[PDB]
RNA sequence: GACGGUAUCUAACCAGAAAGCCACGGCUAACUACGUGCCAGCAGCCGCGGUAAUACGUAGGUGGCAAGCGUUGUCCGGAUUUAUUGGGCGUAAAGCGAGCGCAGGCGGUUUCUUAAGUCUGAUGUGAAAGCCCCCGGCUCAACCGGGGAGGGUCAUUGGAAACU
RNA sequence: CGCGGUGCAUUAGCUAGUUGGUGAGGUAACGGCUCACCAAGGCCACGAUGCAUAGCCGACCUGAGAGGGUGAUCGGCCACAC
């Protein structure tokens, strides 16, 4: 069975029932220079019972689109 | 403050060559006892001995010098830089002066020369070149 | 030291520059001529001679250059390996090239590479075109190259080893 | 449907053709799913070469040969090892 | 385009013999032109080597353009020099070749007897001139002009042939044994100006 | 500049501008706009016809003439070869090309297309000038 | 069988119908005569012309290219003249008047561990056509066809742990 | 859905079905896609918004390369048909 992307991210906002906001925090090459440059992409997820809270380190796996921007849906909370 | 250790060693080596001085001495850490025996053993150096203090242990390098006082290090590069990271893969490994010089290059298997890097197939990190 | 005698070397006007020193009565013309002599088979050197007649300039550039002579090592057709000669603005960069590729120099640089005998060489000048400057350059360039022998003599390795 | 058919390549005044398989709707040199062989009538023997197994394969998903295309493979002899098979 | 002007001014603009016997050269061996008798100023480099160039083209009469493309030909061949091999392709240009084997006197006229296709390679007829003639193709006249008095003459007086190209007279057919070498061809040609003259 | 610098503030390089800015405009009578067209001539009449001095290292009546463009733009341009039938109102073609002599030519006047007549007398560069082969 | 009596082949006659363009002061290969006299004009830059101009016009020669030649238009290069490869800031342009400092960039030695970066193998893909490498077909070439290679800061997966 | 390919900050706030939720309806189908309620959320100096320009690409030209420029013919995708 084929396998949906799953991103480890932080919490930067639970203000939202039933969701929340996480951020990947990756870090990509200058296509010029080759330094290592910090990328903070973040995502929208469905939070079944919210539990997660703000800076909080989960996963979430991508599902079909379950709101307006809502693509992906909790796991794991992996540290508070 | 010191950002560049590595540089810095490659420097002392540098301005101690340059004045012509027989022996240096700089803090210990095993990426400079890996670079001094590599240097040891390709021969830019007449040889390497260590000391062991109560803060890092000292690295102590004899210089070699040719007949008639001739520098045997004609220089060293620092490519690797803390600013800029360099990385190369296997096939990207340089070759120093077509081979007269050598390319310290840290690699999974270790601290090693080019040569012994594209003899292997493996790239790595390029810590520096001498000549 | 290279001793000119025994050497049968030849000689190119690199450049003849009109000089002037200016004087109360007006202006004394004078003329320098920087000359590059070599024995097309691995020595070379150059020579500046000033003079009122451009016969006189050359001659008194062509012995400076024989005193100057110098040896450049070279392997096959072509320099050892690459190497940046720097000399007030001049700078040169100088590359082995392969065999039968030709002189891709410019300005005395071709002069100079040509009459040391190097017959296939890549070069680029990235600093000034002056042409005593990037003759001084092109020697101290070749001043830097090495030779693999005495390299292996130096750090105590055969050239196997050393390559 | 899908096609076994001729798409044209070469200069002008000396056609060649690969046997293609390929949307009917798609253009003639346009759109294409797989390639299969090729097909030089300029050649007294018309020449011909062909990925046999794919042709089959494509014949038993139910690819539809041109009336060209369908005479190289009578010829060849694909047509008779797919009826072989349908049987 | 094809030159039709005289040969002796060319050869003596490029200062060596086009012809082989130096007898365009033989009287007033200096450049054409009220202003050749008269001595001038030196040449620069850049004239030396467009010297040089035009000595090769000159000596195949071939226009600038095919020059160029057969240079980068050359060029392209991995292995040895690359004016040597230039070198090579322009003998192996199939004017050169009957010019070599002596079916004509002249490089103009081995040239004229290809366009006009007394000459067939394996026995078939090739006008071409620049055809690229490899290594032991049989170049014979055309059976129809094997008896035209230009060639029998050319045939009969051609007494040395390289030593690359095999011949026999009978037949009227030669080929060449193997690629010409450096020393083989004009000495009096250094392609290496040639080859710096391309790189420009 | 450090590596860092360079990442916030990339190399940015100097933009050219053309020499010749009046053919690389075109203009829509519809719109009543510039369209930003390359061409390597532009069709003009010529405004006012007459002669111009040079800087002061020259003296000389350098020909010139005062040209509106199909686009528009008014421009001056010069009169290569010796004599002219040209006239204010006269359809010329305008090539570019600057002139040292003169401070605001920019543009030469092709001979031998539209009313400009080949130079009379010509007998070598006649493609310039624009003379047939007698 | 539109192309089409087209490609192509054969035979006969005639050097007879078939060469222009730009440039020649230096850059830059190519030089002299006159006419002209800061006028006429040339010119990409330097700059030529004021009565003996190799720089204008013409003629003769010469050089480059060639059924093309030259001008203009525009892109890349030369240009290290935005310098990652690959520049600098005392006097040439360039160190903020100085400091405190959030974020950010960078960061001492060393044991173990991880595997994000890093290196490495496999799989899938990165269409065809096009560049490039072989091999064939057009009399050669262009052109055409067959077979490969290449092309990702790619996705999954297995390794290595020196450096970050 | 991740990632990549334009300039301007002498464009700094933008957003109100907007952000999410519970229902209902709708769609081949998920979904504020639409509607009724509930809360006030969401994007943004990692450049939101706005302004100007532009079809995108395989590819093509140039360069030693890195790169720069272009997006005709041919092929892929998209959009348009006063
Ligand atoms: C006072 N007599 C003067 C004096 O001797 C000058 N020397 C300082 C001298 O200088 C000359 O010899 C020069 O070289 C200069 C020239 C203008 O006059 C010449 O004649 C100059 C003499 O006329
Ligand atoms: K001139
Ligand atoms: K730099
Ligand atoms: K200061
Ligand atoms: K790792
Ligand atoms: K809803
Ligand atoms: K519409
Ligand atoms: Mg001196
Ligand atoms: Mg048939
Ligand atoms: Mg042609
Ligand atoms: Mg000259
Ligand atoms: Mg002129
Ligand atoms: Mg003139
Ligand atoms: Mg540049
Ligand atoms: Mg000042
Ligand atoms: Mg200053
Ligand atoms: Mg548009
Ligand atoms: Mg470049």
């Amino acid at each position: 069975r084929n396998q949906r992307k799953v991103y480890q991210g932080r919490v930067v906002s639970d203000k939202m029932d039933k969701t929340i906001t996480v951020v990947v925090e990756t870090k990509k090459n200058h296509p010029i220079y080759g330094k290592r440059m910090k990328y903070s992409k973040k995502y929208k997820a469905h939070d079944e019972n919210n539990t997660a809270k703000v800076g909080d380190i989960v996963k979430i796996m991508e599902t079909r689109p379950l709101s307006a921007t809502k693509r992906f849906r909790l796991l794991e909370v992996v540290e508070e | 403050v010191m950002t560049d250790p590595i540089a810095d060693f490659l420097t002392r080596i540098r301005n101690a060559n340059m004045v012509k001085h027989e022996t240096l001495e700089v803090p210990a850490s095993k990426i400079k006892r890996d670079i001094a025996e590599i240097l040891k053993r390709e021969g830019f150096i007449r040889d390497v001995e260590y000391i062991e203090d109560d803060k890092q242990g000292v690295i102590r390098v004899f210089l070699k010098y040719g007949k008639n006082e001739e520098r045997v290090i004609t220089n060293l590069k620092r490519i690797s830089k803390p600013g800029l990271r360099a990385y190369v893969k296997a096939d990207e490994v340089p070759k120093v002066l077509n081979g007269l010089g050598i390319a310290i290059i840290s690699t999974s298997e270790g601290v090693i020369t080019d040569k012994e890097a594209r003899a292997k197939n493996i790239g790595g990190e390029v810590i520096a070149y001498v000549w | 030291y290279i001793d000119p005698k025994h050497l049968e070397l030849e000689d190119r006007v690199v450049a003849i520059n009109r000089v002037t020193k200016v004087v109360k009565g007006g202006r004394r013309l004078r003329f320098a001529a920087l000359v590059v002599v070599g024995d097309k088979n691995g020595h070379v050197g150059f020579g500046t001679g000033k003079a009122q007649e451009v016969p006189e300039a050359i001659r008194k550039a062509i012995e400076d250059a024989k005193k100057n002579l110098v040896e450049v090592p070279m392997v096959g057709s072509t320099i050892p390996h690459e190497v940046i000669g720097v000399f007030g603005g001049g700078r040169i960069l100088m590359k082995p090239a392969v065999e039968g590729s030709g002189v891709a120099a410019g300005g005395p640089v071709r002069a100079v590479l040509e009459l040391a005998g190097v017959a296939d060489i890549t070069s680029k000048s990235l600093g000034s075109n002056t042409p005593i400057n990037v003759v001084r350059a092109t020697v101290e360039g070749l001043k830097q190259l090495k030779r693999a022998e005495e390299v292996a003599a130096l750090r105590g390795k055969s050239v196997e080893e050393i390559i | 449907a899908v096609k076994i058919r001729l798409k044209r390549m070469g200069s002008k005044k000396s056609p060649f053709y690969r046997i293609v398989v390929a949307d009917s709707r798609s253009p003639r040199d346009g759109r294409f799913i797989e390639t299969v062989g090729t097909y030089n009538p300029l050649k007294d023997p018309a020449e011909v070469v062909l990925k046999e197994d794919l042709v089959l394969d494509w014949l038993s998903k139910g690819a539809q040969p041109s009336d060209t295309v369908r005479n190289i493979l009578s010829k060849e002899g694909v047509m008779k090892k797919h009826h072989e098979a349908k049987n | 385009s094809r030159y039709t002007g005289p040969s002796w001014k060319v050869s003596r603009r490029l200062g060596i013999s086009l012809s082989g016997t130096g007898k365009e050269l033989a009287r007033r061996p200096y450049k054409p032109g009220q202003h050749g008798p008269n001595s001038r100023g030196k040449v620069s480099e850049y004239g030396m080597q467009l010297t040089e160039k035009q000595k090769l083209r000159h000596m195949y009469g071939m226009n600038e353009r095919q020059f160029r493309t057969l240079f980068i030909k050359a060029s392209k061949i991995k292995e040895g020099k690359h004016g040597v091999n230039f070198m090579v392709l322009l003998e192996q240009r199939l004017d050169n070749v009957v010019y070599r084997l002596g079916l004509a006197t002249t490089r103009r006229q081995a040239r004229q007897l290809v366009n006009h296709g007394h000459i067939t390679v394996d026995g078939k007829r090739v006008d071409i001139p620049s055809y690229h003639v490899e290594v032991g193709q049989v170049i014979g006249v055309r059976e129809k002009s094997q008896n035209i008095s230009t060639i029998k003459e050319a045939v009969e007086a051609t007494v040395g042939r390289p030593a690359f190209v095999s011949f026999d007279t009978e037949k009227l057919e030669g080929s060449f044994t193997r690629l010409p070498e450096r020393d083989e061809l004009y000495p009096e040609i250094d392609e290496a100006l040639v080859v710096e003259y391309y790189n420009q | 500049p450090t590596i860092n610098q360079l990442v916030r503030k990339p190399r940015k390089s100097k933009v050219e501008k053309s020499d010749s800015p009046a053919l690389n405009k075109g203009y829509n009578s519809f719109k009543k706009t510039q369209t930003n067209v390359n061409s390597p001539q532009k069709r003009g009449v010529c405004t006012r016809v007459g002669t111009m001095t040079p800087k002061k290292p020259n003296s000389a009546l350098r020909k010139y003439a005062r040209v509106r463009l199909s686009n528009l733009i008014e421009v001056t341009a010069y009169i290569p070869g010796i004599g002219h039938n040209l006239q204010e109102h006269s359809v010329v073609l305008l090539r570019g090309g600057r002139v040292k002599d003169l401070p605001g030519v920019r543009y030469h006047i092709v001979r031998g297309a539209l009313d400009t007549a080949g130079v009379n007398d010509r007998k070598q560069s006649r493609s310039k000038y624009g003379t047939k082969r007698p």
